[PDB]
RNA sequence: AAAAUGUUUU
RNA sequence: GUGGGACUGGUGAUUAGGACUAAGUCGUAACAAGGUAGCCGUACCGGAAGGUGCGGCUGGAUCA
RNA sequence: UCCUGACGCUGAGGAGCGAAAGCGUGGGGAGCGAACAGGCUUAGAUACCCUGGUAGUCCACGCUGUAAACGGUGGGUACU
RNA sequence: GUGCGGGAUGACGGCCUUCGGGUUGUAAACCGCUUUCGCCUGUGACGAAGCGUGAGUGACGGUAAUGGGUAAAGAAGCACCGGCUAACUACGUGCCAGCAGCCGCGGUGAUACGUAGGGUGCGAGCGUUGUCCGGAUUUAUUGGGCGUAAAGGGCUCGUAGGUGGUUGAUCGCGUCGGAAGUGUAAUCUUGGGGCUUAACCCUGAGCGUGCUUUCGAUACGGGUUGACUUGAGGAAGGUAGGG
RNA sequence: UAUCAGCUUGUUGGUGGGGUAGUGGCUUACCAAGGCUUUGACGGGUAGCCGGCCUGAGAGGGUGACCGGCCACAUUGGGAC
C-alpha cells in the first residue's frame, strides 16, 4: 500500500463527516 | 468459486456503459440549433472549435461538434446530428453532418469530401 | 542464410545519472534451421545492430530440439514462464502458423508449419518468448513417450499419428532423392 | 468489377512478373511511384498482403470473389492452399490460358467474355466459370479464325501445356484430364501465406 | 477431512514422483487398488503391493513403487483428478476424452469394472472420467 | 528548537 | 360517480456536496525523521488544510 | 489399555461475543487528560513545547458494534 | 462490363529534384484486334402431361434466350497513406485554421491540418454513424482470482444447503449401452442435379445436441440395510497456563 | 428485480346439487382451515414464444425481420348470439 490511498479516502470521510457535524440539526428536523 | 457457490449465485456481466443516449438507438437524429458558438479546447491543445447546443427531436439537448473549415449554420438551423465523440472536448459527444438539412458541405474540400459533405467538381 | 532469424522486438531502456539518461537498447531474436532446432536470444547494447548480433551469439548456444510429427506439433501444450501463458496444439496439414506475432515467429524459427497457439496472460514479447519455448520444451517425442512407459509406440500412440509421420517422412524422401 | 489499370505497375509493386517477360519489368527492383528505390521494412501483414495481392493480380480475381474460393478453400478438405489454387486454375479463363489459346490471362477473359468458346456443347461466356473434370472447352465455330486464335496457333508450341490438359490446338480443343495438383500449377505465390492471412 | 480419497491417491503419487522417492504408501481401498493396476499395467508405476496391516494393525496398505529411468528421468508426465466430489463428469462412449493428444490415458472407472479411455472406446462404454495420467 | 513558498513559454 | 391510500415522472425559491477550468487568494497537511513518524477507529476543537486525547497498526525509526 | 461406531467437515440467512472512543442512570475521581484558559515560539500558531485543567479514564447496570479488529493470509484434511 | 495484344523515341504536360535527372509510364501517341453489357434490328419460348364438350386457352410478354449491326465506344468512383495499418513527398498555414478510434498532431523544415503530384486498399460501390458478437481468460463450466496489485467476513456458534473413512448385501434414481417412437418443412453440414457460372433452386443423407417408452450392465454417485475402527466424540488416569 | 416479505377467503380441501362437448371452486349450498413462500410467494420492470438469424475454436453471448409452427389481438371496454 502506497498509504495514499487510505489518505485519499481518509479525506473524503473526515470531509462527509464535517457536513454531518454541520448539517446534524437539519437531518434530524426533517430526515435521516 | 467453489461450485456451489457458482450454482447458487452465478456468475453476472458488466453493465455495458453506452456512449451516445441523445441518439436512442438512431444512427443520427434531426435537431434544431437552440445556440451556435466556439468553445476552448483542454489542454494540451488550443483553438476555437465551433459546437452547437442543438434540440434533438428526441428532446434531448446535447453539444455537438461542426467539423471542418468553413460553416453556415445558425440560430434555428436545422440539423442532422450523428455520433462521434471530440476528445479535447470535455462535454461533446456528437457531431453534425456536413451536407445534410440546412449545413452544407465544406466549400473547399478536394479530398475526403464525402465526409463533408462536399459535391464533386467537374 | 543457413539459420533462419526473426527479431521479434526491440526496446529503448533508459539508466537515469546526473547529467541525464543513459538509453540503451535491448533485442529479442529468434534463430532456428527450420527443422526442428530453435533458440531465443537477448541482447543489450548501446545500438540496435549490435544488440542484435549480441542476441543472435547468444541464442545460438541454446538450441534445443522440437519434435515435430510430420510439420506439426506432437500433442497440446501450455507452457508460461513468469506471466506469459501460451497454449499450442497441432492442427492439420495447410493450416499454417496461426499464433501471435513473437510465439508466432518462435514457431516458425522451430520449423512448426500447422500449429495454433494462442496466447493467454500477459502480453510482453520476452515474457511470450519464454512461454512459448517451455512449452516448446514440454513436447513429449512419442519414441521417448513409449521409453517413459516402458512400452511400444505402436501400443502407447495414435495410429493416425503414426502413420501421418510415415507419410511426412515419405514426402521427406521425395526432397531428399529431388535435390 | 475489373481491373483495367496497367498491369507493369502492379507486378513492380508486387515485385515479381505477374504476367509475360522481357518488357519494362527491367525497372524491377523497385514499385512504382516517386518513392520506389528506399529501403522497406516488410511487416507480416505485408508479406502476407503482398502474397494475396499477387495471386489476385494474376488470375485477374477481384476481393469478394478470391474471399469466397478462400471460404470454399477452407471448407474442402485437404490443404486450403492447394484447393485454392486448384479453384483458381479451375477457373476457365485460365484453363484457356494454360492450354495456351491466349497469350495472357487478360486475353483469355477478353475471349471468355466475349462468347468465342463453347464448353462441353454448351456455349459460355463467364470468366470465373470452374471448369470440371473430363470436361471438353471448344472454340465456336464462327470464331476459329480470330487473329488472336491464329497467334496462339502459331506460338503454342514454345509455350507448354500443364499435365492436366491435353490441347488440339488447330482444333481448339481443350480436354481436361483432371482438376489440376499443387505440384502441377506454378509455384509463383505463397498460398501457405495467403491462408494465413486471411485469419487475422 | 478427508473427501476425495482418489485424489489423495493422486496427489501422493504426484508428490512422490517430483520428490523422487520410490515408493508411496496409502490407505487401500478397493478403486485405489484397481487405479494402481491398470497404472502399473500402462507402464506409470513400477510395480504396487496391498500390505495387510501389521504397524497399525487397522487396515490394508497400498503401496506402489515408481519407475525413473535412465540419468533419473520421470516416468508420469503429470496426473489430475476429473470427476471431483464437488462436480462430477461422466462421459459417453463416442464423447471420450484424450489425453495429451493421445499420448496419455484417462482412466473410466465404467461398468464393466476400471478402464483405460482406449479400453473403453473399444469395448464403446462409458462412465466415469476419474483421471487425465499421462 | 521552531524556520514557509516556487503560474501560462514553445 | 365518490372517497382514502400506494407507487412514480417533471418542476421548485432556497440549499448541499461532487467533477472540471485562471497560469486567482490563504496557508504547508502529506512524500526525507517532510522537519511534531505516518495511518486506522472514535471523540472534541479549529478559516482551511488540520490539531489534540484514548486504544490499535508498522504499510516507521532511533539505539541494539 | 477402555467405550460408542462415521456420530465427520463447512456453513447462506440468523444469533452471540467483539480493543478503544462514545451514550444513558447512579457512584467515584489520586494520577493522567480531549475541550478550555494562560505563557512561549511564530509573518500568524485556532499547533508542536510549558503552566493549569472539565468530560473521560475508574465502578455498577445497560447501549453502541466500529478499528492497520492485520499474519492486511477463512475453516477442515492429506501429502512434499 | 467499362476493353485485348503490340508499342521506348521511355514523347509532351503535370509533380519532384542534388538541375544530373527522377516520376506519372506501355501509361499516352501510334498499330492491329474482339464485341459480353448498353444502343439499333430480327427470331422467339418453357412454365400447360393443366383447363375446356369443343372452338379455343400465358398475366408475366415481343419477356428470357438468340441471329445481325454500331463504335474502343455509352460505361469509375470512394476511402486512406505518423504507429497499430497496406501506402510520401512538395506547397500553404503557423497551438491559428483544423485533425483524431487510441497514442497524439498544429508553437515556422507538419510524411498527422489544407491542396497537389505520387501511392495503397477496395470497386458499382466506398466511407461515416448506430447496434450486436469477437478480440475480452475483461464474470474465467470449458477458462481467472483474493499476503502487498480490486478481493478473506472482526471472531465463533449454528439452521437450511453443499460435501463424505473402509467394507458385505441389495435396489438400478444418477451414470453407461442397445431397441422403438419423436425431434414437420425450410434453414444448416454434406453427396448428387438444374438455372451459360455464381448467388439461388431441387433432391438423397446427416444433423435435429433432447424427450418418452422399453430391454440390459452395476464400476462409481445416491437410496435401503449390516458390519469395521483408522476420522470424530466419550470414559479413566496424567497435566500446563496473565482463559 | 429483495432498495418488493409476506400472499390468498372461492382462497385450499370435502360432500350434495347445478352447469358444460368435457374434468374441475367452473358454479352453488353446507362443512372444515387450509393453500403458496427466502429453493424467492406477492409486487415492480421488460417481453409475444419457437424453428431459426448473427457472432464465436468451442462453450457461450446477442437476437426473434423475410420464410415456417404455436399464441394473442382487430377503434377502446364488455357481452353474448
Ligand atoms: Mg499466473
Ligand atoms: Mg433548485
Ligand atoms: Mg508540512
Ligand atoms: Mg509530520
Ligand atoms: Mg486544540
Ligand atoms: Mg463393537
Ligand atoms: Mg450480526
Ligand atoms: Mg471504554
Ligand atoms: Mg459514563
Ligand atoms: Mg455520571
Ligand atoms: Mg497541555
Ligand atoms: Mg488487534
Ligand atoms: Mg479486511
Ligand atoms: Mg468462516
Ligand atoms: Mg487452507
Ligand atoms: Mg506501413
Ligand atoms: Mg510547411
Ligand atoms: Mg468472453
Ligand atoms: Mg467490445
Ligand atoms: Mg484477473
Ligand atoms: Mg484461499
Ligand atoms: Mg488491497
Ligand atoms: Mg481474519
Ligand atoms: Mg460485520
Ligand atoms: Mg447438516
Ligand atoms: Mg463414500
Ligand atoms: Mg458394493
Ligand atoms: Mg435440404
Ligand atoms: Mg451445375
Ligand atoms: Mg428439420
Ligand atoms: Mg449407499
Ligand atoms: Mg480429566
Ligand atoms: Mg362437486
Ligand atoms: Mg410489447
Ligand atoms: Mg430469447
Ligand atoms: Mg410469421
Amino acid at each position: 500500500g502506497s498509504v495514499i490511498k487510505k489518505r485519499r479516502k481518509r479525506m473524503a470521510k473526515k470531509k462527509h463527516r464535517k457536513l454531518l457535524k454541520r448539517t446534524r440539526i437539519q437531518r434530524r428536523r426533517a430526515g435521516k | 468459486p467453489t461450485i456451489q457457490q457458482l450454482v447458487r449465485k452465478g456468475r453476472t456481466d458488466k453493465i455495458s456503459k453506452n456512449k451516445t443516449p441523445a441518439l436512442k438507438g438512431s444512427p443520427q437524429r434531426r435537431g434544431v440549433c437552440t445556440r451556435v458558438y466556439t468553445t476552448t479546447p483542454k489542454k494540451p491543445n488550443s483553438a476555437l472549435r465551433k459546437v452547437a447546443r442543438v434540440r434533438l427531436s428526441s428532446g434531448i439537448e446535447v453539444t455537438a461538434y461542426i467539423p471542418g473549415v468553413g460553416h453556415n449554420l445558425q440560430e434555428h438551423s436545422m440539423v442532422l446530428v450523428r455520433g462521434g465523440r471530440v476528445k479535447d472536448l470535455p462535454g461533446v459527444r456528437y457531431k453534425i453532418v456536413r451536407g445534410s438539412l440546412d449545413t452544407q458541405g465544406v466549400k473547399g474540400r478536394k479530398q475526403a469530401r464525402s465526409r463533408y459533405g462536399a459535391k464533386k467538381e467537374k | 542464410n543457413e539459420y533462419l532469424e526473426r527479431v521479434v522486438a526491440i526496446n529503448r531502456v533508459a539508466k537515469v545519472v546526473q547529467g541525464g539518461r543513459r538509453f540503451s537498447f535491448t533485442a529479442l531474436v529468434v534463430v532456428g534451421d527450420g527443422e526442428g532446432s530453435v533458440g531465443v536470444g537477448y541482447g543489450k547494447a548501446k545500438e540496435v545492430p549490435a544488440a542484435i548480433a549480441k542476441a543472435v551469439e547468444e541464442a545460438k548456444k541454446h538450441f534445443f530440439k522440437v519434435p515435430l510429427v510430420g510439420r506439426t506439433i506432437t500433442h497440446p501444450v501450455i507452457g508460461e514462464k513468469a506471466a506469459g501463458v501460451v497454449m499450442l496444439r497441432p492442427a492439420s496439414p495447410g493450416t499454417g502458423v496461426i499464433a501471435g506475432g513473437s510465439a508466432r515467429a518462435v514457431l516458425e524459427c522451430a520449423g512448426v508449419h500447422d500449429v495454433l497457439a494462442k496466447s493467454l496472460g500477459s502480453s510482453n514479447a520476452i515474457n511470450v518468448v519464454h512461454a512459448t519455448v517451455d512449452a516448446l520444451q514440454q513436447l513429449e517425442e512419442p519414441e521417448e513417450v513409449a521409453r517413459r512407459r516402458g512400452k511400444s509406440v505402436e501400443d502407447i500412440a495414435p495410429a493416425a499419428m503414426l502413420r501421418a509421420r510415415k507419410e511426412a517422412d515419405e514426402a521427406a524422401a521425395a526432397a531428399r532423392m529431388e535435390e | 468489377a475489373r481491373y483495367t489499370g496497367p498491369l507493369t505497375k502492379k507486378s513492380r509493386r508486387l515485385g515479381t512478373d505477374l504476367v509475360g517477360n522481357d518488357k519494362s519489368f527491367e525497372r524491377r527492383p523497385y514499385p512504382p511511384g516517386v518513392h520506389g528505390r528506399g529501403r522497406t521494412k516488410d511487416s507480416e501483414y505485408s508479406l502476407q498482403l503482398r502474397e494475396k495481392q499477387k495471386a489476385r493480380y494474376a488470375y485477374g480475381v477481384l476481393e469478394k470473389q478470391f474471399r469466397r474460393y478462400y471460404e470454399e478453400a477452407d471448407r474442402a478438405q485437404g490443404k486450403t492452399g492447394d484447393v485454392l489454387l486448384q479453384i483458381l486454375e479451375s477457373r476457365l479463363d485460365n484453363v484457356v490460358y494454360r492450354a495456351g489459346l491466349a497469350a495472357t490471362r487478360r486475353q483469355a477473359r477478353q475471349m471468355v467474355s466475349h462468347g468465342h468458346f463453347l464448353v462441353n456443347g454448351k456455349k459460355v461466356n463467364i470468366p470465373s466459370y470452374r471448369v470440371s473434370t473430363h470436361d471438353i472447352i471448344d472454340v465456336r465455330e464462327k470464331s476459329k479464325d480470330l487473329p488472336p486464335i491464329v497467334i496462339a496457333r502459331e506460338t503454342f508450341e514454345t509455350r507448354d501445356v500443364p499435365a492436366w490438359l491435353e490441347v488440339r490446338p488447330n482444333k481448339g480443343r481443350i480436354l481436361v484430364h483432371q482438376l489440376p495438383t499443387r505440384d502441377q500449377i506454378v509455384i509463383d505465390v505463397n498460398e501457405q501465406a495467403i491462408v494465413e492471412l486471411y485469419s487475422k | 477431512t478427508m473427501t476425495d480419497p482418489i485424489a489423495d491417491m493422486l496427489t501422493r503419487l504426484r508428490n512422490a514422483n517430483q520428490a523422487y522417492h520410490d515408493q508411496t504408501s496409502m490407505p487401500h481401498s478397493k478403486i485405489k487398488a484397481g487405479i494402481a493396476g491398470i497404472l502399473k499395467s500402462e507402464g506409470y508405476i513400477a510395480d504396487y503391493k496391498v500390505n495387510e496391516p501389521k504397524e497399525g494393525e487397522v487396515g490394508k496398505t497400498l503401496t506402489l513403487t515408481l519407475k525413473y529411468g535412465e540419468n533419473r528421468e520421470r516416468s508420469i508426465a503429470g496426473v489430475r483428478r476429473i470427476s471431483k466430489p464437488g462436480l462430477r463428469v461422466y462421459a459417453k462412449s463416442t464423447a471420450l476424452p484424450k489425453v495429451l493428444g493421445g499420448l496419455g490415458i484417462a482412466i473410466i472407472s465404467t461398468s464393466q469394472g476400471l478402464l483405460t479411455d482406449k479400453q473403453a472406446h473399444e469395448k464403446s462404454v462409458g462412465g466415469e472420467v476419474l483421471a487425465y495420467v499421462w
